[PDB]
């Protein structure tokens, strides 16, 4: 039995920095690793990325402009921040945990392989919407 | 003849798929074909 | 991306593009009004709480499309498929395919 707890003002100002936060169950979060997933209402699913703590920081490679992830060790909490939010940022978000997996094609030393992550379980979500 | 030789559009390492600028098969009308190197 | 099947049939899903190179497909499944889950975890492997109905293609395919099969469809396969390609040619692509839609007469 895994829950979890979102937060969100429902209506958010343009050009506003907002923030959001997303809490854990039992799971520590150094010995963890979690993803962000924003859906389109009624569209295909898109991928924010991982963040993990001591080096494994890595954003979205499309955006890189405004993303910013933050974790608290003390809280166990992590913390999505968007600044300069637009009107096509209205979507339902997903913090969840994600699990690794290897495959090997080639040489041991001449880097033929990538990791492949997928998500075991998916979060409750929260709704985003702007208006004026 | 010097080929207008970029970057690789995937294959990499020393792979520079690059064009030529031949001569083409009627002895005129060149025509700009392209293989790898 | 609608797909029509009739309840205990066979049915067919096609995702992906054309087959540069090796692939690691994973498979997600998005339910109305709930949270999505995971079917297979690879390329044929498969997580527990689940029987080996479910089957995919190995990713040692040149130039082939990934598909899925799925036969003897029961009241509960409404849901909407999705795939998820992992290409050791492009760079991984975080924007998934073209959702297919499991509608049950
Ligand atoms: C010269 O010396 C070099 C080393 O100095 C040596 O390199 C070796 O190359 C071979 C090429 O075959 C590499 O072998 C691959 O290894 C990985 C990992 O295998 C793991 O699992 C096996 C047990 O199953 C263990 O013994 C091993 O230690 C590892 O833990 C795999 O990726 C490869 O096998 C998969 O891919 C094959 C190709 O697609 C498939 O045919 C096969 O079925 C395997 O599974 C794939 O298909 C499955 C279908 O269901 C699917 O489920 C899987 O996900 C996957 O897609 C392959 O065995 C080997 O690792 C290299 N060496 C090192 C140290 O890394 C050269 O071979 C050697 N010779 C020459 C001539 O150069
Ligand atoms: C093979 O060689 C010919 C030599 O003529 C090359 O033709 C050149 O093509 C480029 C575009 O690819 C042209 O550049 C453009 O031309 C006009 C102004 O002349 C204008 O549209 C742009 O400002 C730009 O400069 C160029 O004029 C044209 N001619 C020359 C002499 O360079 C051709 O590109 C070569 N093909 C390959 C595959 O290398
Ligand atoms: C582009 O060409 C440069 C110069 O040869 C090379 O160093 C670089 O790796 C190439 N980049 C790509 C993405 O192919």
């Amino acid at each position: 039995q895994v829950h979890l707890q979102e937060s969100g003002p429902g209506l958010v100002k343009p050009s506003e920095t907002l923030s959001l936060t997303c809490n854990v169950s039992g799971t520590l979060v150094r010995d963890n690793y979690w993803s962000w997933i924003r859906q389109p209402l009624g569209k295909q699913p898109e991928w924010i990325g991982y963040v993990h703590d001591s080096g494994d920081t890595n954003y979205n490679p499309s955006l890189k402009s405004r993303v910013h992830l933050s974790l608290d060790k003390s809280k166990n909490l992590v913390s999505l921040r968007l600044t300069g939010v637009t009107a096509a940022d209205s979507a339902i978000y997903y913090c969840a945990t994600t699990k690794h997996g290897r495959r090997i094609y080639g040489v041991v030393a001449f880097k033929e392989w990538f990791t492949y992550f997928y998500m075991d379980v998916w979060g409750k979500g929260t709704s985003v919407t702007v208006s004026s | 003849v010097t080929l207008h030789c970029t970057n690789v559009t995937t294959m990499r390492e020393e792979m520079k798929n690059c064009s030529f600028n031949t001569t083409t098969v009627i002895r005129d009308k060149i025509q700009k074909e392209y293989a790898l190197f | 991306t609608f797909v029509s099947v009739a309840p205990g049939q066979t049915a067919r899903i096609t995702c992906g593009e054309e087959s540069l190179g090796s692939r690691s497909v994973i498979w997600y499944q998005q339910r109305p009004g709930q949270a999505p889950s995971l079917i297979i975890y690879n390329n044929n492997d498969r997580p527990s709480g689940i029987p080996d109905r479910f089957s995919g293609s190995p990713g040692s395919t040149f130039g082939t499309t990934a598909t899925l099969t799925i036969t003897s469809v029961e009241a509960g396969d409404e849901a909407d498929y999705y795939c998820h390609i992992w290409d050791s040619r492009r760079p991984t692509n975080w924007v998934f395919g073209e959702g297919t839609t499991l509608i049950v007469l």
